[PDB]
């Protein structure tokens, strides 16, 4: 009984997708297939710095008058950038649907990058990075990406190195903007109280101008030892399947089974036919090795001794999860934008439920043995990590002598 | 030759054991060296970098 997500396509290739609902406020966003993976180490912070500059005024709406408009209807303006996708989204009322779309049009095209602003946003970005190091789990996940995807464009961070940040100019930005903002790589997603025909007419009216035009995991280890920190963050991952491979669903159930360290989180990060599947835990130094041992045992148990009850529990946790999420308008629009960018279509919740209920214990331990057993992991540690075991002990913990 | 044999009736048998020992050590020494160099490559490639926060 969930309403279907209807997708149309303009000549430009900008797929305009919408999923109407009763709620009177909507989350209209633009999703662009452009991240740090498309950068070539000479413009490693171009997407981040453009994400900073995108709200500082356009040609038609110069400066803060633009954001005065998004204050005037009381709407909320957000943007984010990952290694593969960039999103500019607005939460607003339903009756303010046209102007919001027009605002989004300016943000993607006709944007103005002021040289004055460029210096101010450089100091913002530089400073934030200079303090970003504070967030450990971000440092650990960046270290994990770097050591797992050495030599590839997937190792480099979204923010880029301070070097590039300082060394960036309007023209470079202009390039990234004019290169990675093509209309066939763009989705206009709407969720909530929107009509699809009105949104399609608004996309035809504005946004109809957008121009139309080997990933490798390396089993490795990075250890940033700094003994003055009170807690240690350790992430261990193996290679993921990618977006389009359905056993992701089964792997999600495996994560739902795992769900000793103060904080233990499992992740399945997916990129275009690659990814990182693993666990991040933050712990006191004198516990670290025991955690690792614990964690590896659970993975091998999922490779060898999965039972039906924990599989049923993981399926229930996954169902609830995906359905708990996909609740508010934003979460949904976000799903529409990512689904049109990655799968090329919006997968409905009934298909997700079918793919969940076809998962049993035998195929779960088969897929877990395919992806976890006897695999070389990527390890990233930060903090008092002397008792964190080196690569032979972790690699030996990636299998059992008793199977 | 006979007195020699007398003083060591096992001369022949031993030398056969020594030939088998040389063949087995010629098989086993590079393989154990390869296992050691596998399990020690990890460290022998470790790159250390000092990054004072400065």
């Amino acid at each position: 009984s969930v309403p279907e997500t209807q997708v149309s396509i303009l000549d430009n290739g900008l797929r305009v997708a919408s999923e109407q609902s009763s709620h009177a406020t909507c989350t209209v966003g633009v999703w662009i297939d452009a991240g740090s993976r498309y950068e070539t180490e000479k413009n490693n912070g171009a997407g981040y710095f453009l994400e900073h500059l995108a709200f500082k005024g356009t040609k038609n709406r110069p400066g803060n008058a633009l954001e005065k408009e998004v204050e005037s209807i009381g709407a909320h303006l957000n943007a984010y950038s990952t290694r593969e996708h960039t999103a500019y989204l607005i939460k607003a009322l339903s009756k303010d649907l046209p102007k919001v779309v027009e605002l989004l049009a300016d943000i993607v095209q006709n944007s103005s990058l002021e040289d004055s602003q460029i210096e101010k946003e450089r100091d913002v970005i530089l400073r934030e990075m200079q303090e970003n190091d504070a967030s450990m789990q971000n440092v650990v996940f960046d270290y994990l990406h770097a050591t797992a995807f050495q030599g590839t464009p997937l190792a480099q961070a979204v923010e880029g190195p301070s070097e590039n940040v300082r060394r960036l100019s309007r023209t470079d930005l202009t390039d990234y903007l004019n290169r990675h903002y093509k209309a066939p790589r763009m989705v206009l997603a709407a969720a909530g109280g929107v009509e699809h025909q009105q949104l399609l007419d608004l996309a035809q009216k504005h946004l109809s101008s957008v121009s139309r035009v080997p990933c490798r995991f390396t089993g490795s280890e990075i250890r940033h030892r700094d003994d003055a920190l009170p807690l240690a963050h350790v992430a261990i991952a193996v290679e993921g399947p990618g977006w389009a491979n359905p056993d992701n669903v089964t792997l999600q159930v495996a994560n739902a089974i795992i769900g000793l360290c103060q904080s233990f989180q499992t992740f399945n990060i997916s990129y275009s036919d690659t990814g990182l599947l693993g666990a991040h835990f933050v712990c006191d130094a004198m516990s670290i090795d025991d955690m690792v041992f614990f964690l590896q045992g659970q993975w091998m148990r999922l490779c060898t001794s999965a039972t039906e009850s924990e599989v049923t529990r993981g399926k229930n946790i996954l169902r609830n999860a995906l359905v708990s999420h996909l609740d508010g308008t934003t979460p949904v629009c976000e799903d529409i934008g990512r689904s049109l960018l990655t799968y090329g279509r919006r997968i409905p919740l009934a298909e997700w439920e079918s793919r969940i209920q076809e998962v049993d214990a035998q195929m779960l331990r088969d897929i877990c043995s395919k992806y976890f057993y006897d695999q070389c992991p990527a390890v990233a540690g930060y903090g008092p990590i002397e008792q964190l075991p080196d690569y032979n002990r972790i690699r030996s913990g990636m299998f059992w002598l008793r199977f | 030759t006979f007195l020699r044999w007398a003083s060591e009736p096992e001369h022949d048998h031993r030398k056969r054991m020594g030939l088998k020992m040389l063949l087995m050590m010629g098989l086993l020494l590079p393989l154990t060296y390869a296992m050691k160099r596998h399990k020690w490559s990890v460290l022998k490639s470790r790159k250390l970098a000092y990054r004072p926060p400065k």
